[PDB]
């Protein structure tokens, strides 16, 4: 294309990479809490499980 | 060269009419949802 | 001719790219210093004094008319190019015709988000 074309497309492009890192940093965080969260349920449900695979 | 903010509309490639369509279609939802609360508060404020 | 003599005509120049062009040539080869694209200076000029031949008489000089449908051809639709942006500048309306919809099966591909006409209402029969 021509130079202005190329020069949108870019900046466009840029911008992108600039959200989808601060929606990784986001999902990062929520994951580690999601995590810390799971280990007890994860216990919790195993044990609500317990009869149906015991008896 | 640097980045600006609102350059992924001024492209105007795949994302920008994504991003418009996807403004869109809330809004017109909102809007609708909008029209029938005032609608509602219409007949509801007649007496 | 027709429209000086009442009648109506309707004029299609395919294209002006070419005309353009040859004018080009002609101008460097009677050595005249090239201008921008190597084009002359007097390149806007040259579409601007022929499509504006394209008039409507008033009923006092016959009525008669003359439409005119000069065809352009951009390149990539790069319609930000030199020829492009005069006629453009020169003319009423514009039709684009774009090969992303002419391959998406719209046939004729023309762009009507794009596609302007100045005189919009007038010229357009009531039912229409």
């Amino acid at each position: 294309a021509t130079l202005k074309d190329i020069t949108r497309r870019l900046k466009s492009i840029k911008n992108i990479q600039k959200i989808t890192k601060s929606m990784k940093m986001v999902a990062a965080a929520k994951y580690a809490r999601a995590e810390r969260e799971l280990k007890p349920a994860r216990v919790y449900g195993v044990g609500s499980l317990a009869l149906y695979e015991k008896a | 060269v640097r980045s600006s903010a609102g350059a992924v509309r001024d492209a105007g490639g795949a994302f920008g009419k994504r991003e418009q369509a996807e403004e869109e279609r809330y809004f017109r939802a909102r809007a609708k949802e909008q029209l029938a609360a005032l609608k509602k508060h219409h007949e509801n404020e007649i007496s | 001719y027709f429209r000086d003599n009442g009648k109506h005509a309707l004029i299609i120049y395919d294209d002006l790219s070419k005309q353009a062009v040859a004018y080009r040539q002609m101008s460097l080869l009677l050595r005249r210093p090239p201008g921008r694209e190597a084009y002359p200076g007097d390149v806007f000029y040259l579409h601007s004094r022929l499509l504006e031949r394209a008039a409507k008489m008033n009923d006092a000089f016959g009525g008669g008319s003359l439409t005119a449908l000069p065809v352009i051809e951009t390149q990539a639709g790069d319609v930000s190019a030199y020829i492009p942006t005069n006629v453009i500048s020169i003319t009423d309306g514009q039709i684009f015709l774009e090969t992303e919809l002419f391959y998406k099966g719209i046939r004729p591909a023309i762009n009507v988000g794009l596609s302007v006409s100045r005189v919009g209402s007038a010229a357009q029969t009531r039912a229409m």
